[PDB]
């Protein structure tokens, strides 16, 4: 239980979920635009994944969880759904997590919104959100989901595993438009391509 | 974690058990409670009730109570059990964030 | 909106157009004849296209925006239009602008030309206007046009976006010969093959 | 940004509002009036009116005013509807630039 392998590559997956909410326009998923890079060297767990028009960057402290792979796609009203699939779980703790998401095309700009979620429907642990520009008009994050993570269920050689205890699911969510809540829904035209 | 069963065809009462750890009011705080399709039941913005989106089934048939901050349903039906959410937001002149969420379940005799 | 992105490629398009009318003699797109430069740097917005026997190099002062790509076509009666298709507009502010056309064919010469263009349309912008050679005998410029900018809308995979505000278009125009106004129209026997 | 509206048959007014910041004079000066098809309506050359290249249609029918800088246009169809243009050019002697436009929109009752 004490340890991660530090492997190559990882048959056994996992979940954890989030959905950007952006407002310039994105038609269906491209089959390999998504581009990732993971490290855990730090002791804390980091992914940034560069897509469509912005780059999401990740990290979870006091982890011992290291994040295997993701899967992004687009669906209706202009959202960015990304899954993101770690190791396992050694323990329940409730980690903080700290995510900026950063636009890299048609609004560019500088720091915009740089306050914490506190998320009380436990009321254990907060996420720092950073958001550089202005595309963006909803943040969703899942943590430990209990919905069908799985696209395509599943891989054809990977296994994968999903939280099925209440007690350990959280939600951050962030908006500036009006009552936007539940910013999207999984099953429809999502393609899911794999995130590399 | 909260499961409410009701006689059949009988009154429902959803509450959501806000904390309330900074003390604020509802002036600050809008409120939403939705069903499992996603659609609204009621609102109340910045402390007055807005029907702005209720479906019309739901028009009415819920009332609001402030102490309680409970919800007070009635006409129960057959075809009514399912999931029921609680969202509250607080709105900062920046935007609104989540600060409390509550899932209850609710079925009736069959 | 303070800044923009500074990328390989881009996805997001948008306008400006201008035509020139000249003498000698231009029977039809060659389909690859144009090759565009662009720059940046300097804080200026430029880009020198050389085409079919003229070389373009048009300047924004101020602008915020970088010529994405261009397309360039001809018509009837020895017209020459072509498109400009620049980033994304963050501000409303009607730049100055600079164009220089030089005849590398059929007409070369020294500067024939070097006066300035009001623009009373709306009076708040002015462009100056270099000719170098006598291959020219019409010249206008549409800023922020309202008509239907796209040439085959759309290339595979961009989007593109067009002004629909009339308190932002600008007109300049110079001619030599007698009443030429409404140099050339645009929906035609034009091709508009891609200018690189 | 103007928009005229005229009764059935009625008589027309196209206005282009030339502030002429540098005082200048009509014979140095050159107007055209145009419409949506770009066939010409009227043209002072120089200060004087001249009809080398108004269709048949537009002949006579158009009168012009010194003061005013107006078109008076008669004899409305309700067929004519559409846009014009007061596309004014200052002729130095190495060329034309045009100083002035102004887009206008006509239409009849119907
Ligand atoms: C500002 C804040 O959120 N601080 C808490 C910290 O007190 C706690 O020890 C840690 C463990 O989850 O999470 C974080
Ligand atoms: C000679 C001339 O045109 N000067 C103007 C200048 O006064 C103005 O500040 C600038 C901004 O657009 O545009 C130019
Ligand atoms: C990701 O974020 C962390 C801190 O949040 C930062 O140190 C790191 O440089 C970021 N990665 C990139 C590629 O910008
Ligand atoms: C292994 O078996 C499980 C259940 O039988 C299945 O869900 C999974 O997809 C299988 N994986 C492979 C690689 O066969
Ligand atoms: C384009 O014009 C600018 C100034 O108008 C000049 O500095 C530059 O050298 C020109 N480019 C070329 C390729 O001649
Ligand atoms: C994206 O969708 C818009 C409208 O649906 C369309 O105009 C555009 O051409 C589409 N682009 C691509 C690459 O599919």
């Amino acid at each position: 239980t004490i340890c991660p392998p530090r492997q190559d590559y990882r048959y056994w997956y996992f979940a954890a979920e989030l959905t950007i909410g952006v407002n310039y326009d994105i038609n269906s998923t491209i089959m390999g635009e998504c581009h990732m890079s993971e490290s855990y060297i730090d002791r804390n767990a980091n992914i940034v994944l560069t897509g469509y028009g912005l780059e999401i960057n990740m990290t979870i402290m006091d982890t011992d969880q290291r994040f295997v792979a993701a899967a992004e796609g687009v669906g209706k009203d202009n959202k960015l759904s990304v899954l993101l699939f770690t190791t396992q779980r050694l323990d329940k703790v409730h980690h903080n997590i700290s995510v900026t998401i950063t636009c890299m095309e048609m609004n560019c700009g500088t720091t915009k919104y740089d306050s914490d979620l506190p998320e009380s429907i436990h009321h254990k642990s907060s996420c720092d959100i950073t958001i550089n520009g202005s595309c963006v008009t909803c943040v969703n994050l899942e943590t430990d989901p209990t919905k069908i993570n799985p696209h395509y269920l599943h891989p054809k050689d990977k296994y994968l595993y999903r939280n099925s205890e209440y007690g350990m699911r959280g939600s951050y969510g962030v908006t500036f438009m009006d009552e936007l809540n539940q910013c999207f829904l999984d099953i429809k035209e999502v393609s899911y391509d794999i995130c590399y | 974690m909260l499961k409410i069963q009701a006689y059949f065809n009988e009154t429902a009462d959803l509450p959501c058990q806000f904390a309330n750890s900074q003390n604020q009011s509802l002036s600050e705080l809008v409120v939403f409670w939705q069903d499992q399709e996603n659609l609204v039941l009621n609102e109340v913005y910045l402390g007055k009730e807005k029907f702005d989106s209720v479906h019309s089934k739901y028009m009415g048939r819920t009332s609001f109570d402030s102490d309680s901050w409970t919800l007070r349903l009635h006409n129960l039906q057959i075809k009514d059990k399912g999931l029921y959410q609680c969202i509250i937001h607080h709105k900062k002149p920046t935007g609104m964030i989540r600060i409390h969420q509550m899932n209850s379940e609710l079925s009736v005799l069959a």
